[PDB]
């Protein structure tokens, strides 16, 4: 896809969950560098 | 063309990325069908990725952003999980790549929940888990995430119903 015009990405921001952060999106490859490569396993709740 | 330099956990920059990884789980309303049921990681390694042909052209289109966005590139360091991630580190995120349309379209996606892009690594809604168990919520296998540097320039504000 393409950027809406005039812009540059976009910001999808929820607004039914107020606890639940943003996501973004980018439309060029060259917008974003991979700067740390996180290794984990998720854990079990005690 | 990339090299990956392992950090100390010692080092404070492994500190603050774990920091951003541990602070930034929330609940989903899945209850944990995609990414598995957890509050927590046990980190077990962090990379610096480093590839010089892929930080310049990163530099280069971010001075024209900023220069279309009264000098103000809007960086952020944000999460990033699919199954793509070590075709990514070797070269680079490709837009071409990134057809598949989701809640905003076709593109490349990050989060600032790292818990919303744990719920990819194993692809859409999951998929179908680790490999070795078939279990989205594995306790087991290895998953890896990217924190990235990411230009947003002028960004585009949509409302979501989530
Ligand atoms: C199969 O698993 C997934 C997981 C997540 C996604 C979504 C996120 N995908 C992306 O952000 C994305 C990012 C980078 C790439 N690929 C690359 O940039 C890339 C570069 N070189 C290669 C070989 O790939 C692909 C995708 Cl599909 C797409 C919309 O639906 C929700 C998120 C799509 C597919
Ligand atoms: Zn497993």
């Amino acid at each position: 896809a393409h950027s809406p015009p005039g812009h540059h990405s976009v910001t999808g921001r929820p607004s039914v969950n107020g606890l639940a952060l943003a996501e973004y999106v980018i439309y060029r490859g060259e917008q974003a560098y991979p700067e740390y490569l996180i290794t984990y396993q998720i854990m079990r709740p005690e | 063309g990339t090299i990956l330099i392992d950090l100390s956990p010692d080092d404070k920059e492994f500190q603050s990325v774990e920091e951003e990884m541990q602070s930034t789980v929330r609940e989903h309303r899945d209850g944990g069908h995609a990414g598995g049921i957890f509050n927590r990681y046990n980190i077990l390694k962090i990379q610096k990725v480093c590839n010089k042909k892929l930080w310049e052209r990163y530099t280069h289109r971010r001075k024209e952003v900023s220069e279309e966005n009264h000098n103000h590139a809007n960086e952020r360091m944000l999460f990033h999980g699919s199954p793509f991630v070590n075709a990514i580190i070797h070269k680079g995120f490709d837009e071409r790549h990134a057809y598949i349309g989701g809640m905003f379209g076709a593109g490349i996606y990050f989060a600032e929940n790292s818990s919303k892009s744990n719920q990819y690594v194993y692809g859409i809604g999951g998929g179908t888990g680790c490999p070795v168990h078939k279990d989205r919520s594995c306790y087991i296998c290895h998953r890896q995430l990217l924190f990235c540097r990411v230009t947003l320039g002028k960004s585009f504000l949509q409302f979501s119903a989530m």
